DNA sequence: TACATGCACAGGATGTATATATCTGACACGTGCCTGGAGACTAGGGAGTAATCCCCTTGGCGGTTAAAACGCGGGGGACAGCGCGTACGTGCGTTTAAGCGGTTGCTAGAGCTGTCTACGACCAATTGAGCGGCCTCGGCACCGGGATTCTCCAGGGCGG
DNA sequence: CCGCCCTGGAGAATCCCGGTGCCGAGGCCGCTCAATTGGTCGTAGACAGCTCTAGCAACCGCTTAAACGCACGTACGCGCTGTCCCCCGCGTTTTAACCGCCAAGGGGATTACTCCCTAGTCTCCAGGCACGTGTCAGATATATACATCCTGTGCATGTA
């Protein structure tokens, strides 16, 4: 049966930032908890967020306001700086 | 120099002594050192930043520039205080 | 002549209160500190009264906690008088300091 | 009754009752003669010593020995004040007051005789203070009413007569019982007033009941003799005919007469005609401003003295006085009780805190004063006048008509409710035959009803008013300020400010504040001063500042200067206290004696600034004022010229502002400049006030007290002005068939200044001003 | 020929809305598919509390010689049953006030 | 047309109480209260539909939640009123 | 011609899937319509937490001479920033440990 | 049948778990207390662990119970799946 | 014979164990415990071995919070010995017993 | 013999209790209506059930070895008592600002109605990215022998 | 001559460097299912317009209770000292955790078939939200009857 997880994203990634480091099962599964607990709080929030204000559709609007309600502080302003130009560059092909 | 500046910067003083050791005597508090006053009007102000910051995040998700106290209770919420007898 | 017991009053006073249920703030100084505090975060706003109403009794209910536990922790350090490292320790041990 | 529904959940049972009982407490909590009020001091103590030893300042313990002290005890009469001293006292309630008195009083008073840095004006100020206060504190001891006798007694004293006194400036809880004897011997008058009042032959009780039955009104030509007073004069006669002639009919009226012709002598007359001629002696209410109800209380003393009129203000326990002494003719039984007072005078305050205890009275007549108060139907004062049980009533007032057509409707609605409806504004761009048709309708329906009379056709020596209306360009400071608030730019108007705060909530008041000075705005005069003035900020540069920063303060400084050169003094009208603080400071810099009156300044300060200002040796030549600010009582008798700095959005407002200065027995032409910015919010403030005047002309002053031809043309002429609009030797002190009138002081005059930074400050006042700054540096200070 | 209409909660016997508890929990983004019992079960739940709630904060009305309840009452009557109060633990109830306690430590005396 | 709980909550106030008012702040916070535990139960439940793989909330879901959110005695009453709810839904 | 299926994540300039998170916003109950930049967004915002916690969980390896992450330097790395302990404040992190820290009153005195 | 196992977590263990604290001195009656706290917090976090089983028709516990279990109580784990 | 002043192992077993990672309790008697309290929730019982480890890495979580918070109990108290009722006070004021 | 003064008795005015009529606040109820809930019918997919694999978990011996239990000495820390001084409570007199009512125009925002368009749901064909399986070999764990670093106690030297 | 402090050395603990080996981290490959692309279409939400109400800024007046300043007394926090007891460190003995292995058996996870429950749709109807009124209960006014106290005049006595 097939499983699904984030664990080639993680380690992707890893190699972005550390190019000589690995990594282990154990703190594999915890990359892939930590992702799947942040992944589940902003879905979340952004669901309340469009049910509070009579909206039937999450855009990036509410995964924005669910980003600075959820993040503490400077760690909120990057990741909504992160993802705005991805969207934008997203616009920029499809 | 009878001029002076429009705005008010003392604000949290407006949270007098008195008002504090109210709010001791409801939390059953019966001496109050003199240094209580200075600790507890920056807990006020951390918690009231920590409040207001999501309400208006709140208010400006909806477009709104008005502060509603709808937004003050799904805020709350949000930080674990649920307050009830507004929220209709 | 006839001065109180000093304690005594203070303990009327804590009958009086905990018996009422009104606000012990004032509510106009309380407006200008919410107003105050957020043209930090947005400025042009507009407040509804109901609003600053529910500010008003979200910020008695968590400080009233604060000082049942801050005279917790006064009463563990065999005292009766509450002190800033009372305060400290209770929002640490709750996790607002942690 | 019984419950169909109960729960299964085996819970212990717990007590919620939280009411709690300090009874365990009290082994800690229980197992009148005192210094009340400290009046005044005396230098010798016992004797007169010597001279000698003038120099220094006493202490605490050197003037426990040296002065003696004037003591109103507590639960005294101000007639038992004694001399005393420390030694003398020994240890009573109340030595703080003593000890503080003492303090303040003494150490502040030889400090400010014994210091060199102390001017004339201060020490005169300082005095008029003292004697003022010694004068307030000396009416004490004089009584106004007796309320009550007893016989009360004594130590073996038998039986004796006690009076309940009232004195003249305090209160019902200030009453106290004396002896009958001093009493008596020292003012025989009001024991004289008691017993009148004691066996009177008017009483509520004795009213006759007029039920659509009241007798026809004959015109009286002469002043009927139960009221003494002074002399009525031919319009107040004619007032008084007036005022029976409706109450005649069983109608209600509106008394719209400008204020200085004396409508409280007329409707205290007219509850002497009430109460002496058609027998009609019962509790009448009069609700009064608290500003202007001891003018009510003296009229009432002088022209209606055989009344029974009382005074209802104060705290708790003194209307508790009036209620349970005063009120009753028998107080102690439990049925109906019939009413002893003729006139009660109370006001709005206490009229919303006691209508559940006044409500409940059989009123006659009703009487409000300062009826526009009651203009907006939706207040809690009109709800609570309008559930009264009253027969008939009336309103006082100078502006029946302020804002709008719902305001009468209001006032109408108050008197008559139900017989007049008004469900249509009046547009100025239909003007159409309809409106003019329905204009004249309130014309026809209104004109019995409203009784007023103009200061211009009554006393033929009034001189006449005229206003000049003066835009000025703004400067660049305002022009900038004007373009970022209308054209939003909070990173501009932020710009070198640190905590970058601005409000831009209420678009129209920071339209207005730029309009008026850029000083208004928060860290505004530093960009200023360093953009022009280098930031030196040297005592000359900030006035300068201040003239260049507004547009309409170049224009001010001119007239300021040319009204210094001739003999005029001056009254400047603002809307807002911070603009007065501006010109406050700019004549403390500029070097002009000025006085003050806001909100914010006490009414002691108040009485002490008018009487200041109308002393025949004032130096003062220039008087600030809010405009919405000190009621319709301000004398203002020396000024000569009034600058409107700041309209109003009401014209009624800048009337009275106007009518500060223009009062009856003026002695010279009152002048009035009015300062507006050249294209700006202020503009269609204006146009607002001149279409509320036009419509005030219309329907008040058409309706006052083959010409109907000619109304249908010049309601249509004064329909096409009021829908045009108005904006498309200046300064003269002086002015060379009424409908052309009301075109004057709308015409617009525009002034050019063309003033750089290098012409103000001239050499005298530079020189004036260096040698100053110079001179400051010696002296230090 | 349709017969006569009856609410779903006269069948369950219940005073609490079961029409409006399952169309709250069709469109409240719950479930794709939402099973008949439900919202039966869920009124039925949601009116027992109600019912525990009311009945103590009426017998706290009762105990202060009050005749409606307010939200004093409602605050004695969750703060006194240990079970609401940690359902409610981290709920305030507005114009609720506290539970009346004083620490022994600071009674004067015997 | 304000969708509030407030006729329900004062018909189960005269069944437990016929003689007792309410106030309207108090009807308010019984309101939140009914939404509160309505939104808890209802999240629990969606989470226990998600956690099984399962397409549909049942009386099943409920039931688990409400023992999950209610304690003790709370949760068995509970448990039981809403067992004979739907007992007697079911059964006519 | 198809235009050879360029992914989304590609498109994005990301390394996160944006399918996969489209496919989860849909599948997950939250709303009934999704947007076509929230999975972008998402998925941005995910890879930069997850870069961020790497990058700092990296640094503690090398600080203790490690070329492999353990969940020991993942806690370190939480724990000694001030927003990730805020973040992830209510987080056990199994087999992480605790910071080293002792209070300065137990420390022996010389 | 299963008794005293309570006793199976040992004065040296609970002194361990001190130690990782931070506690330099433990007196004598802190053991029964950590015992009993540690009883309490098992007790509620089988309890709903057992309630997700229940619900899953199944016998046997797995980790993900408990870790549903855990995130119910606000205590969430890592390194379990999840 | 050699001795160590008391206090100084203590420190050097806070350093150990501060710096290890592994679980402080045996796999086994904690295995009985969780058995015998989950046995009286439902009978017949079976446990996966990751359960039971989870378990356990929460429980020592729990335990080391809760011994964090009881040394500054013990440390505001003016002590350097944790007593029972510091762990009651944590507790208390952690909102887990009132 | 007549005028002035002390003492006792009977009828008139007053306060209070009670029956009856009127005003004011609340409560069930008539009416409209409208919108959300209920009845009836259809279809399809979610869920239930069965067969099969297979893997994992639940109950007894054997060694070994490190952890736990136990005893004992001692010393450091908890705790009680006492003294001191200072900071806080308490009362009183004075100021001040909150609270309430009020102006005046403009704008934000909720609510209702109507249009319309871009955008997301949905479906089919395609294909390529991601996942299970397999294999290997280097990062890390264990162990052993010095090197170093570290408190701890006793002895010599120095200052009082 | 005596008390204190530095230090010298002693042995325990831990670091460090080298060797060995082991087993999971990571790379490669087949496959197959889910993301992508292209097309169609319904509708969510943006936009526009109109109406009504709360908020906002800056000012006014009045009341009155709360805030504040100050002085004084005293309760309590804190520091110091003694004492005793309980916890810590360490050696010795026990014991059970841990690893490994045994034997079977049952619980949980893919694939196929079926069936019934719920979404969807249409039609109808009544539950609930507002108004607005007849009626009931509490409070108040009004007329009437009984208990209670102030008061004027006749009888008797003293005096010129």
């Amino acid at each position: 049966t097939r499983k699904e997880s984030y664990a080639i994203y993680v380690y992707k990634v890893l190699k972005q930032v550390h190019p000589d480091t690995g990594i282990s099962c154990k703190a594999m599964s915890i990359m892939n908890s930590f992702v799947n607990d942040v992944f589940e709080r902003i879905a979340g929030e952004a669901s309340r967020l469009a049910h509070y204000n009579k909206r039937s559709t999450i855009t990036s609007r509410e995964i924005q306001t669910a980003v600075r309600l959820l993040l503490p502080g400077e760690l909120a302003k990057h990741a909504v700086s992160e993802g705005t130009k991805a969207v934008t560059k997203y616009t920029s092909a499809k | 120099a009878k001029r002076h500046r429009k705005v008010l910067r003392d604000n949290i003083q407006g949270i007098t002594k008195p008002a504090i050791r109210r709010l001791a005597r409801r939390g059953g508090v019966k001496r109050i050192s003199g240094l209580i006053y200075e600790e507890t009007r920056g807990v006020l102000k951390v918690f009231l930043e920590n409040v207001i910051r999501d309400a208006v995040t709140y208010t400006e998700h909806a477009k709104r520039k008005t502060v509603t106290a709808m937004d003050v209770v799904y805020a709350l919420k949000r930080q674990g205080r649920t307050l009830y007898g507004f929220g209709g | 002549p006839h001065r109180y017991r000093p304690g005594t009053v203070a303990l009327r006073e804590i009958r009086r209160y905990q018996k009422s249920t009104e606000l012990l703030i004032r509510k106009l100084p309380f407006q200008r500190l919410v107003r105050e505090i957020a043209q930090d975060f947005k400025t042009d706003l507009r407040f509804q009264s109901s609003a600053v109403m529910a500010l008003q009794e979200a910020s008695e209910a968590y400080l009233v906690a604060l000082f049942e536990d801050t005279n917790l922790c006064a009463i563990h350090a065999k005292r009766v008088t509450i002190m800033p490292k009372d305060i400290q320790l209770a929002r640490r041990i709750r996790g607002e300091r942690a | 009754k019984i419950p169909t529904r109960f729960s299964n959940r085996q819970n212990k049972t717990v007590n919620y009752n939280i009411d709690y009982s300090d009874d365990d407490l009290l082994e800690s909590e229980d197992d009148f003669h005192g210094i009340d009020i400290v009046i005044n001091h005396r230098l010798k103590t016992s004797l007169e010593e010597g001279k000698v030893l003038e120099k220094t300042v006493p202490d605490l313990n050197n003037c426990k020995e040296n002065y003696e002290f004037l003591i109103k005890w507590t639960d005294e009469s101000h007639l038992h004040n004694t001399w005393e001293t420390y030694e003398s006292i020994g240890q009573v309630r109340g030595l703080k007051r003593l000890d503080n008195y003492c303090k303040q009083f003494i150490i502040e008073d030889q400090q400010v005789r014994l210091d060199p840095y102390v001017t004339a004006e201060d020490i005169e100020i300082m005095d008029m203070e003292r004697e003022r206060r010694l004068d307030e504190f000396e009416e004490f001891h004089v009584p106004e009413r007796i309320i009550d006798s007893q016989r009360a007694s004594l130590e073996d004293g038998t039986s004796q007569l006690q009076y309940l006194v009232k004195w003249r400036r305090l209160n019902y809880d200030e009453a106290t019982w004396e002896n009958a004897t001093d009493i008596v011997k020292l003012a025989p008058e009001q024991v004289k007033h008691f017993q009148n009042r004691e066996n009177s032959k008017i009483l509520p009780q004795y009213s006759s009941n007029y039920t659509s039955q009241r007798p026809r009104f004959e015109k009286l030509s002469v002043q009927p003799p139960f009221i003494k007073g002074g002399e009525l004069r031919d319009f107040q006669l004619t007032g008084i005919n007036w005022m029976a002639f409706l109450w005649s009919k069983g109608d209600n009226g509106i008394l719209a007469d400008e204020m200085g012709l004396g409508k409280t002598v007329q409707t205290v007359a007219f509850i002497s005609w009430l109460i002496f001629a058609r027998r009609q002696n019962g509790p009448h209410i009069i609700v009064v401003p608290l500003s202007t109800m001891p003018a009510w209380l003296d009229t009432f003393e002088k022209w209606a003295p055989d009344l029974n009129c009382i005074c209802y203000m104060g705290n708790q326990k003194s209307r508790d006085t009036i209620r349970e002494y005063e009120f009753y003719t028998n107080p102690r039984a439990k049925g109906k009780k019939t009413m002893k007072f003729n006139v009660l005078l109370t006001t709005y305050e206490y009229i919303l805190k006691d209508r559940a205890e006044l409500g409940s009275i059989k009123w006659q007549f009703m009487a409000v004063d300062e009826a526009h108060r009651l203009k907006n139907a939706e207040s809690s004062l009109y709800e609570s006048l309008n559930s009264f049980k009253v027969a008939n009533r009336m309103l006082i007032t100078g502006t029946p008509l302020q804002n709008n057509i719902k305001e009468l409707a209001a006032l109408v609605n108050f008197l008559m409710p139900g017989r007049f409806t008004i469900d249509q504004e009046i547009d100025f761009e239909n003007q159409d035959e309809e409106q003019e048709e329905y204009i004249h309708d309130l014309h026809r329906r209104i004109q019995p009803f409203i009784l007023r009379r103009l200061k211009k056709d009554v006393e033929k020596s009034l001189p006449s008013k005229t206003e000049r209306i003066l835009r000025v360009e703004l400067s660049d400071v305002q022009t900038e300020y004007y373009k970022n608030i209308l054209t939003k730019n909070y990173s501009a108007l932020t710009a070198g400010a640190k905590g970058g705060h601005f409000s831009l909530l209420n678009i129209m008041n920071e339209l207005k504040k730029a309009s008026n000075h850029p000083y208004l705005f928060d860290n505004a005069e530093e960009r200023v001063l360093q953009k022009f003035g280098d930031g030196k900020m040297t005592r000359e540069n900030v006035l300068r500042g201040l003239i260049m920063s507004s547009g309409k303060m170049v224009l001010l400084d001119q007239l300021l200067t040319r009204l210094k050169k001739d003999g005029h003094r001056v009254l400047i009208f603002s809307q807002m206290v911070r603009m007065l603080d501006i010109l406050g400071d700019y004549l403390s810099i500029k070097g002009i004696n000025f006085q003050r009156l806001d909100g914010t300044v006490p009414s002691a300060q108040r009485r002490i600034s008018i009487d200041h200002f109308n002393s025949p040796d004032s130096n003062d030549f220039v008087f600030l004022l809010s405009t919405r600010a000190g009621g319709l009582g301000i004398n203002l008798m020396t000024a000569d010229t009034v600058v409107i700095f700041d309209s109003d959005w009401n014209p009624q407002a800048d009337l009275q502002a106007m009518a500060r200065a223009h009062r009856i027995g003026q002695k010279n032409h009152v002048m009035v400049y009015r300062l507006v910015s050249k294209d700006t919010v202020e503009e269609e403030v204006l146009e607002r006030a001149r279409k509320k005047m036009i419509l005030e002309y219309a329907i008040i002053s058409l309706g006052v007290t083959k010409k109907n031809e000619p109304n249908a043309g010049e309601l249509s002429a004064i329909l096409k002005f009021g829908a045009g609009n108005m904006f498309t030797d200046v300064l003269n002190h002086a002015e060379d068939l009424g409908g052309e009138e009301f075109l004057k002081q709308f015409e617009v005059t525009d002034y050019k200044a063309d003033i750089d930074w290098d012409d103000i400050i001239p050499e005298e006042e530079l020189k004036k001003l260096q040698d100053e700054e110079q001179k400051r540096k010696d002296e230090e200070y | 020929t349709r017969a006569k209409a009856k609410t779903r909660s006269s069948r369950a016997g219940l005073q609490f809305p079961v029409g409006r508890v399952h169309r709250l929990l069709r469109k409240g983004n719950y479930a794709e598919r939402v099973g008949a019992g439900a919202p039966v079960y869920l009124a039925a739940v949601l009116e027992y509390l109600t019912a525990e709630i009311l009945e103590l904060a009426g017998n706290a009305a009762r105990d202060n010689k009050k005749t409606r309840i307010i939200p004093r009452h409602l605050q004695l009557a969750v703060r006194n049953d240990e079970e609401l109060n940690k359902l409610l633990g981290r709920v305030t109830i507005a114009q609720g006030g506290v539970l009346p306690n004083i620490q022994s430590v600071l009674l004067p005396k015997k």
